[PDB]
Parts: structure tokens; C-alpha cells; sequence
């Protein structure tokens, strides 16, 4: 169960800043690049 | 899960056969395990690190060895594991070539000076 | 101290005088000798006066150090850095039933101490390969020592060591230490060198096979020093060639082609050029002393006239004690090399028409 | 930090490794991280970073007094061989990322076999510089380091030395 | 005093820059703690002793082309021993989070003895280059331990190229 | 028991039928020791 989920592939949108482990969570993505929700 | 059908699909690993197939086996396996779900020695992790060396030394595969010794760093450096003596002393105990004595080198300290 | 900068010279002046162009051979610096580091084996408060508990923790640490040759805090390893001999000095004050036992754990770490001073001095060119390899060898028991010694360091760490325990797990090394002790001892006391000390450790091997637990330490030794001996020995039964860059082999060549030439009075090619010596003998080749040398002999007066070399099959051979393998070998490339020059003779340059126009 | 290192190496030092127009990057900052005798390591290490910036100026001004075409090949080779200088140094902060435990030490025995092609090559700069070597007779100029007796500076010059071949046949083309 | 710091100092007198309470006197000396400790120390700070003659020699006679091409062939063969001494001290910097074993008595002795085997070399090849400075690696394949023997001879192979 | 096993190991000429005899006086103090220790463990007894 613990070994099933392990299999997966970690995210990318490295960070400079961490140093410790460093996969990805988004450094605030840009207005209009998350559209047709944003915009109505 | 729990130990003993953790085990079984141990059998099904190695074996190519399913559980419904083989019990002989499974039984020879409650034998071996039962009353061994534990170490019956103490951990020496440094030791076995010493011994992965002094076995690639041993097959002159030297690099790997350097390697290892990186690798061996890693396994620090993450520490997400509290038993590193136990797959590690595994790894060296099911040795396959990828291609002498231990009886004077030394073992893992067996607790007979002590009252187990 | 002294006196190992005397036996380099003695042994080099041999090889010196015996080169004839092989000039300024190779030494050591000073700094080698100079430096007491390179050896293992160069608060303060009473102990004594401590509660038991406190005693047995406390030896238990000083000892251990004692064991890889450094001093502890609370006895001392008394100054005598010559010869084989160290002598310690335990605290003149401690509980007799304690420092009885430490006297009784004493002895492994004289016979560590004299051990770890022969691998830094016979591994030296002065010393020649089979020395070099005897010590190359007993070398790998030394880092197993080091290597037990952690795992009790590591231990005592967890506060789970006292004296019992600690004499109870020296005993196993106290035997192996006390076998390559009486063999330094040895080794060094009849200042042999080449052949001589593979005789010492051929006798030495053979001398368990009741105990079998100290005949597996000497013959790993033995085939550790025989490596370089049975090369050299290859070299000269399979072809013809020799160097001997310290002595360690029985052939010697002395030559005569000199006063006259393709005329013998003596036929010393077969006779007083190759001769063989008594002493490089590794004391179970004596029966097999001669033919060692004509084999390899006569290849060389066959390569001269003008002669293909030959060999049957050739073989790498190891020390085996109780059932020989490489006897049976040498025989067969013996009369293998007999039979070349015999056929060599008989059809070129034949004996036979000679002794009819005789 | 470790990028601050990573552009004392390359071409931006900051106020940690003041550079000097002679000879710079000089540390006189304390640390209690830094080991006291590290400041001497540092300073091992910055004798790559001199050789390196020297180069940039020396590239920056080319690609009379000393002038030709060659000069505007000979620093082209030597663009070629600081390319895996600059491979090798995207690299080391792709792995500082990753793992924090890597010390001065990585950068020192992975970047060490450019304390044999940066000396060894520099001497051949400031060589075609203090002598007036920038006609044809630059290929001789190199040509006889290139053999080298170190195995950097052997294969660095000859990349550096076939694109000076390369404008001799167009010389001997036209006049041909 | 903690056995970590000084731990931290004897990692950089191998490189032949002293310590914080280590510090070298006399030039003939070892490096010198400045009571058991004390004692235990000079053996390991003795590889950096050692180390800092064959750097010398080998910083120094790279940079010398009037020296010839074969002996920058010998710098080139011991500059590419150094490396792997350098790859050693990072692994042992990085594994920090005891941790060593007697102070790493245990961990230094096999480059102790391929340290003392370049250290005599040197000097018994100073001042040589051709031939003359090949006879003298030669000399070196004598010995009859086989872990000296396979250092020497692919040192040997690079030199005589 | 332990005063003949230090003195036949001091007897070159006890035979090898006595490094064979010796054998097993040696293993008959190792795993006494091996008991006192046990018993030490213990300690922290009637």
C-alpha cells in the first residue's frame, strides 16, 4: 500500500531557494496563463 | 500489512507461481522465519559497509566500491531509514557476481556475553 | 632502533657486488627511519581508587587503546621501541582482582607490538620479494585487528563492556597473534632470506595438522611468499631466463666462455657454468635439485644454435601441502626439454657420423 | 553561496572575492562555518577563476597594433576549450540543489584537472601578447605547446590550433 | 574539548595547513596538538606530512618546460593520484548530518602505505628525465608486494608513453 | 587443566597427537570464560 502509492513520479518546477528537496509547488504562476476561469 | 502474507507474497515474488499453487513452500518458509523476526545479533552498520568494500576489493571491481562510498552518504543524508544494518547486511548476504576466508575476518557480535 | 639500518646494507652489498650493471639499487629515504609515527605501537587520576563499576569501565577504555599500540592515561606502555620486546607498566595501585586479569590480558599487545615493526622493516628492497610478500600478507591480519577493534570501541560506546566480557572476546586473536609472533620471531631470528624463508615457513607449515586452526594462518602465508618464487621458477623452466634481483633462487650463472671458444676441456655448459646452491633450496625441491637446473639449461644451448623455443604447456603453479601437482608438471616439460636437444642432436650436427669417421 | 562561488569561478565576484586588477579574488571574511585554514583552500581555488576572467577580456575585445583575422580565430578555439569549464559548472550547482552536505571539497577534485589546462594555457596568451605574434606565425607559436607534457594543455591547443589551419587554406585557396 | 573539532582540524592537516589547537613548529616536527588525544593524533596528521613533499614536486615541476616532456609525464601521473586523496577527504566531509573509528585510525592506513611508496619516489627520481629517469621506475617493480607492484606499474605505462 | 595446556603448547616435543590433544583444552577454557561472562551480565544475584 505504502510500496503501491511509492511508485509515482515527483513533480518538476525546481526551486533555487531549497536546498532541501526541491521538487516543485509553484512560484505564483502568471494571470492571464491560467485562463478561461480567470477571465470570467 | 502483516508479516506472515507479507511472506507469502515474498513466494510469489521469486516463484513464478501464485499462492493457490504452492504451499510446501509457504511451509518451509513459517519454518525458516518463525522464531527469527529479529535480529540475533547486534547491528554493526560500519562494519558491513567495511564489508561491501572489502568484498568489491576482494572481486577487484575497486570503482564500485568509491561508489559505494558516496551512496553510503546518501543513505545518511536522507535518513528516512532506521534499519540500514538489515537490508544492507541482506543485499551482501544474497552476493551474486556481476562479472577464500571470512572465518578469520570478523562477524556480527553474537550476544553470548550477554543474558539474551 | 639501531640496528635496523645495519642489516640493509649487509643484505644490499651482495646484490651490489653480484650486479655487475645494476648500479645505485633502490633504498629508502631517511625519513622512513627518522619518523616513529609509522608504527602503531611508539584524567591522570588514580584509577585505583574508584568504586568497582567505575574501575572495570574505565580499564576496559585504557586497554583498548593499549591494543592498537598508543599509550592509555593509566598505564603506560614502558620505553623499549628496540628489538621484538615491549614492556607495559600497569597502575601501582588498582584491586588485585582487577589488575591479576589485566596482567593476564597483557601478552596480545607485546605480541602485537613486536608484529607491526617487522611488516614496516622486511618489506624494504633490501629484504627481497618473498620478504616483501610474507609481510604483505600478515599485513591483511594486522587491519583485521584494527578492524575488530572498532566493533568493541563501538560497544563499549553503548555502555555494555566490562573486563569478563572483554577477555572472553580477546582470547580468538590472542592465538592467531601469538602464531605470527613465534613466526616473526623466527623469521627474523635466523636472518634468512630468498629460498631459506620459504624452507622456515615450509617446516613451519607442516608443523600443525593437529591444531588446524594455526595450519590455515601459516599456509596462507606460505602461498602469499610463494607467488614471486614459482614466477621466477616459470621463467626459468619454461624458457630460459633468469634475473634474481635479490636472491631467492638456486640457479646461479658463472661464466667461463671466456678463455676459448666453441671447444670445451671441461664441457662446462653441462658442467661448471650453471650451477646450482644449496641454500635457496625451499627444503621439498632438494629431491628434484638437479633437474630444475637441466631443464632450463638445456634450452639455452639450444636457442643458441639457432633453435625454435619450445615448451610443452605452460602452467602457473601454487604451494600445496600434502599432494603435489607441480612436481608431476616439471617432470613432464623435464623430459620434454631433454627430448628437444637429444633431437636437436641426433639429426643436426649428428653424433653419429662422428663417432663412425672416429 | 553556492551560487556566489560558482560566479567567483566565472565572471561576478561580489564584495566576498574583491577582485584586483593585477591578480583578484581575495577573501578576508570570517565565518565560524568556514574553517580558518579553508580561507588557504579558497585561495587555491581562485587561482582558476583569475585565468578564466583574464580570458573573457582577452575574448571581449576580439571575434595598427595587434590585429588580423587570427586573432579572431585563435580566441574562437579558445571558446571551445572553456566549454566543458562551463558544462562542468551548470552541473555542480545541479547537484548543490539536490544535496546540501557537499562541501568546497567537491568543486576542488571535480575542477581539478583545469589547474593543469589554465596555467599551461595562459602562458601561451600572455606569450602571443608580450610578443608581436599575429600573423601566420601564430600556428608556430602554439605549435609548440601543443605537444604539451600535460594531457590537458595536449588536447586543449590542437581545438584551438585547426581552426588557425582552417584559415590557412583560404589564403592558399585565393592565392592557389 | 569535543572529539568532533578536532576531527574538523585533522581533516585540513592533511593538506598541510594547520589546525585551531594543532598547529606544526619545527619543520622536521609533525603536526602537535596545542593527554591520550594528544598522543593518538600525530599518526594521522603524518599523511599530510607526506603530502606536502609530492604536492610540492609536483606543483613544481608541471609548471617547468624546460624540465622535458617525460616527467611532466610523472607530475601527470602523480597530479592524478592526488585526485582520489581529494575524493576521500569530500566523502568524509559530507557524511557528517561517534561517526568515526578511532578517530579514523582505521580509515586512513590503505592510502598510508600508497603515500609512503610516492614519497620515496620522488626523490629517488630527483633531478633524472628520459631513460635515465625510467630505470629508476623499474628499479620500483623489484618489490614483491602485490599492492605496491600494481601501484607502480601503470604509473610506469604513463610515464614511458 | 590450564596449567598442562600452557606448558604442552611450551613442548615441541609432546607430538602433533598433542597439538591435536591440546585442541580441545584450549575450547575447554574458551567456553568456560564464555560462561563467566554470562554471569557478569547478570550481576545487575543468589
Amino acid at each position: 500500500l505504502w510500496e503501491a502509492a511509492l511508485t509515482y513520479e515527483a513533480s518538476k518546477r525546481r526551486c533555487w531557494e531549497r536546498v532541501g528537496c526541491p521538487p516543485g509547488h509553484r512560484e505564483e504562476p502568471y494571470l492571464t496563463e491560467a485562463g478561461r476561469d480567470a477571465f470570467d | 500489512k502483516s508479516p506472515n502474507v507479507l511472506l507469502q507474497n515474498l513466494c510469489c515474488r521469486i516463484l513464478g507461481r501464485s499462492e493457490a499453487d504452492v504451499a510446501q513452500q509457504f511451509q518451509y518458509a513459517v519454518r525458516v522465519i518463525g522464531s527469527n523476526f529479529a535480529p540475533t545479533v547486534e547491528r554493526d552498520e560500519f562494519l558491513v559497509a567495511e564489508k561491501i568494500k572489502k568484498e568489491l576489493i576482494r572481486q577487484r571491481r575497486e570503482a564500485d566500491a568509491a561508489l559505494f562510498s558516496e551512496l553510503h552518504r546518501k543513505l545518511h543524508s536522507q535518513g528516512v531509514l532506521k534499519n540500514k544494518w538489515s537490508i544492507l547486511y541482506l543485499l551482501l548476504s544474497l552476493s551474486e557476481d556481476p562479472r577464500s576466508y571470512a572465518t578469520l575476518f570478523a562477524q556480527a557480535l553474537p550476544r553470548d556475553a550477554h543474558s539474551t | 632502533l639501531q640496528q635496523s639500518l645495519e642489516l640493509k646494507r649487509k643484505m644490499l652489498r651482495d646484490k651490489q657486488n653480484k650486479k655487475n650493471s645494476g648500479q645505485h639499487l633502490p633504498i629508502f629515504p631517511a625519513w622512513v627511519y627518522e619518523r616513529p609515527a609509522l608504527i602503531g605501537d611508539f584524567t591522570a587520576l588514580p584509577i585505583g581508587t574508584l568504586p568497582l563499576a567505575s574501575q572495570e569501565s574505565a580499564v576496559v577504555e585504557d586497554l583498548l587503546y593499549v591494543l592498537v599500540g598508543v599509550d592509555g592515561r593509566y598505564v603506560s606502555a614502558q620505553p623499549l621501541a628496540g628489538r621484538q620486546s615491549r614492556t607495559f607498566l600497569v597502575d601501582p595501585n588498582l584491586d588485585l582482582s582487577i589488575r591479576e586479569l589485566v596482567h593476564r590480558i597483557l601478552p596480545v599487545a607485546a605480541s602485537y607490538s613486536a608484529v607491526t615493526r617487522f611488516i614496516e622493516e622486511k618489506s624494504s628492497f633490501e629484504y627481497g620479494q618473498v620478504n616483501h610478500a610474507l609481510a604483505a600478507a600478515m599485513r591483511t591480519l594486522v587491519k583485521e585487528h584494527l578492524i575488530l577493534v572498532s566493533q568493541l570501541e563501538q560497544l563499549h560506546r553503548q555502555g555494555l563492556l566490562s573486563l569478563q566480557k572483554l577477555w572472553f572476546y580477546i582470547q580468538p586473536a590472542m592465538r592467531t597473534m601469538d602464531i605470527l609472533a613465534s613466526l616473526a620471531t623466527s623469521v627474523d631470528k635466523g636472518e634468512c632470506l630468498g629460498g631459506s624463508t620459504l624452507s622456515l615457513l615450509h617446516d613451519r607449515s607442516f608443523s600443525y595438522t593437529g591444531d588446524s586452526q594455526a595450519q590455515e594462518l601459516c599456509l596462507y602465508l606460505t602461498k602469499a611468499a610463494s607467488a614471486p618464487y614459482f614466477e621466477v621458477l616459470e621463467k626459468w623452466i619454461y624458457r630460459g631466463i633468469i634475473h634474481d634481483p635479490y636472491s631467492e633462487f638456486m640457479v646461479e650463472e658463472h661464466e667461463l666462455r671466456k678463455e676459448r671458444i666453441q671447444e670445451d676441456y671441461n664441457d662446462k655448459y653441462w658442467d661448471q657454468r650453471y650451477t646450482i646452491v644449496q641454500q635457496q633450496i625451499p627444503s621439498f625441491l632438494q629431491k628434484m635439485a638437479d633437474k630444475i637446473l637441466s631443464t632450463g639449461k638445456y634450452l639455452n644451448v639450444v636457442r643458441e644454435c639457432g633453435h625454435d623455443v619450445t615448451c610443452p604447456v605452460a602452467k602457473e603453479i601454487i604451494y600445496t601441502l600434502k599432494e603435489r601437482a607441480y612436481v608431476e608438471q616439471i617432470e613432464k616439460a623435464f623430459n620434454y626439454a631433454s627430448k628437444v636437444l637429444l633431437d636437436f642432436l641426433m639429426e643436426e650436427k649428428e653424433l653419429v657420423a662422428h663417432l663412425r669417421s672416429i | 553561496m553556492i551560487h556566489e562561488l560558482l560566479l567567483a569561478l566565472s565572471g561576478y565576484p561580489g564584495s566576498i572575492f574583491t577582485w584586483n586588477k593585477r591578480s583578484g579574488l581575495q577573501v578576508s571574511q570570517d565565518f565560524p562555518f568556514l574553517h580558518p585554514s579553508e580561507t588557504s583552500v579558497l585561495n587555491r581555488l581562485c587561482r582558476l577563476g583569475t585565468d578564466y576572467i583574464r580570458f573573457t577580456e582577452f575574448i571581449e575585445q576580439y571575434t595598427g597594433g595587434l590585429h588580423g583575422i587570427y586573432l579572431r580565430a585563435f580566441c574562437t578555439g579558445l571558446d571551445s576549450v572553456l566549454q566543458p569549464y562551463r558544462q562542468a559548472l551548470l552541473d555542480l550547482e545541479q547537484e548543490f540543489l539536490g544535496d546540501p552536505h557537499l562541501s568546497i571539497s567537491h568543486v576542488n577534485y571535480f575542477l581539478d584537472q583545469f589547474q593543469l589546462l589554465f596555467p599551461s594555457v595562459m602562458v601561451v596568451v600572455e606569450q602571443i601578447k608580450s610578443q608581436k605574434i599575429h600573423g601566420c606565425q601564430i600556428l608556430e607559436t602554439v605549435y609548440k605547446h601543443s605537444c604539451g607534457g600535460l594531457p590537458p594543455v595536449r588536447s586543449a591547443l590542437e581545438k584551438i590550433l585547426a581552426v588557425c589551419h582552417g584559415v590557412m587554406y583560404k589564403q592558399l585557396s585565393a592565392w592557389m | 574539548i569535543t572529539e568532533a573539532a578536532l576531527v574538523r582540524d585533522i581533516l585540513y592537516v592533511f593538506q598541510g595547513i594547520d589546525g585551531k589547537n594543532i598547529k606544526m613548529n619545527n619543520t622536521e616536527n609533525c603536526y602537535k596538538v596545542e593527554r591520550s588525544l594528544r598522543d593518538t593524533a600525530v599518526r594521522l596528521s603524518e599523511l599530510g606530512w607526506l603530502h606536502n613533499k609530492i604536492r610540492r614536486y609536483t606543483d613544481q615541476r608541471s609548471l617547468d618546460r624546460s624540465f622535458g616532456l617525460v616527467g611532466q609525464s610523472f607530475c601527470a601521473a602523480l597530479h592524478q593520484e592526488l585526485r582520489e586523496y581529494y575524493r576521500l577527504l569530500s566523502v568524509l566531509h559530507s557524511q557528517l548530518q561517534s561517526l568515526t573509528l578511532r578517530r579514523l585510525l582505521v580509515w586512513t592506513y590503505d592510502p598510508k602505505i600508497r603515500l609512503k611508496t610516492l614519497a620515496a619516489l620522488v626523490d629517488h627520481c630527483q633531478g633524472r628525465k628520459g631513460g635515465e629517469l625510467a630505470s629508476a621506475v623499474h628499479a620500483y617493480t623489484k618489490t614483491g608486494d602485490p599492492y605496491m607492484r600494481s601501484l607502480v606499474q601503470h604509473i610506469l605505462s604513463l610515464v614511458s608513453h
